[PDB]
């Protein structure tokens, strides 16, 4: 009877050890989860700043246009 | 009701009973933080939101955080040329007063709104006079000089 | 007959784990 | 001494089970880390696209210079006398 | 060959390279303008949490054999000039002064869909013929071309 007792006290001392490692991996996993949430945002941040860099280009295009249409109204007046 | 972070800067919180509209969410932010509507884009669960689709629409309830990204570009950028010919841009709204505009110039060039003095289309401008109240279109150029 | 010092539930001495927590005797 | 044996066979049915779970938290943790390596890159991507939108602004800032310079040369040439 | 490296965009688009103990960074962007044809100025390369500057080498920021580099496509290159079709549309192009006109025309194709056989570029009066570079026709930055069309 009381020789098997010696090993079922190590068995639940091992469950304690194993759990402790479970706790730490979970605890850890959550600290890393905080940093993994920003990801979805930054991916967006990128694709706002992008569509905006585009928006500035289209402001330039339309200005530089005005300017060529001026350097043809000044290209005529050369008498 | 709901929380808002600014790119791992500031945290805010707001009251809106959540059948509330995105534009009238952004406005209750321009209340708190004075950042003009057009210059913020709000994000939940990986995706950005649109004006017409509301809080009730994307199923967003109590204590739920909302990530805020500061836009770079404004609605309605204008220009400032000087004597030197050193050239600057501002981002503004048609409702903004001149006492306001000067403070933005001070922001980038470090010069006080006391001494700054602005001119447009043969007319020296005085303050508490909105941009609609000086017929300012988009991509205008204001000549500016010191005292 | 022991109380899992996680969810404090009167558990059977026969059980090595919790009936709720899957959590051992000594923790 | 039927429960004593039945429980050393229940005990290690549990320590296999809690190993297998520890395997999937470790495996996971790894993948978690391969998503955490992207963030350094995306934080740049932002700041590149930014600095670019800027260098594009600066271009547009200066063009407007040319543009009064033109409108002003055409207020000069328009009053020929 | 002493060694090689791997290089990825943001997606799954992985490539491989041959580089010595210590080659300069610009040289690596240039081997990319030799396998992908992306101009040097339009790439920035990343390792650890840091970008890589033009003047410095691989030995200098610790790179061992068959490590990876992350690549981000810039949004614009050194030069931008303009092209004004008779439609009343003006579009914008990205270049460098060493780029050939047959290069430029191929970019116009890519945006308006029209082949560089049935194209011609003209600048400030007079006709552009090809092989010759932009620097060779004295093309400033933010200078504008007019464009017109051919047969056969
Ligand atoms: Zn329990």
């Amino acid at each position: 009877l009381e020789d098997l007792k010696q090993q079922l006290q190590q068995a639940e001392e091992a469950l304690v050890a194993k759990q402790e490692v479970i706790d730490k991996l979970k605890e850890e996993a959550e600290q890393h989860k905080i940093v993994m949430e920003t990801v979805p945002v930054l991916k967006a941040q990128a694709d706002i700043y992008k569509a905006d860099f585009q928006a500035e280009r289209q402001a330039r295009e339309k200005l530089a246009e005005k300017k060529e249409l001026l350097q043809e109204q000044l290209e005529q007046l050369q008498r | 009701q709901i929380f808002v972070k600014t790119l791992t800067g500031k945290t805010i919180t707001l009251e809106v009973e959540p059948s509330d509209t995105i534009e009238n969410v952004k406005a209750k932010i321009q209340d708190k933080e004075g950042i003009p509507p057009d210059q913020q884009r709000l994000i939940f669960a990986g995706k950005q939101l649109e004006d017409g689709r509301t809080l009730s629409d994307y199923n967003i309830q109590k204590e739920s955080t909302l990530h805020l990204v500061l836009r770079l570009r404004g609605g309605m950028q204008i220009f400032v040329k000087t004597l030197t010919g050193k050239t600057i841009t501002l981002e503004v709204e048609p409702s903004d007063t001149i006492e306001n505009v000067k403070a933005k110039i001070q922001d980038k060039e470090g010069i006080p709104p006391d001494q700054q003095r602005l001119i447009f289309a043969g007319k020296q401008l005085e303050d508490g006079r909105t941009l609609s109240d000086y017929n300012i279109q988009k991509e205008s150029t204001l000549h500016l000089v010191l005292r | 007959r022991w109380a899992c010092q996680s969810c404090t539930f009167e558990n059977e001495a026969a059980a090595v784990l919790c009936s709720i927590c899957e959590r051992p005797r000594l923790a």
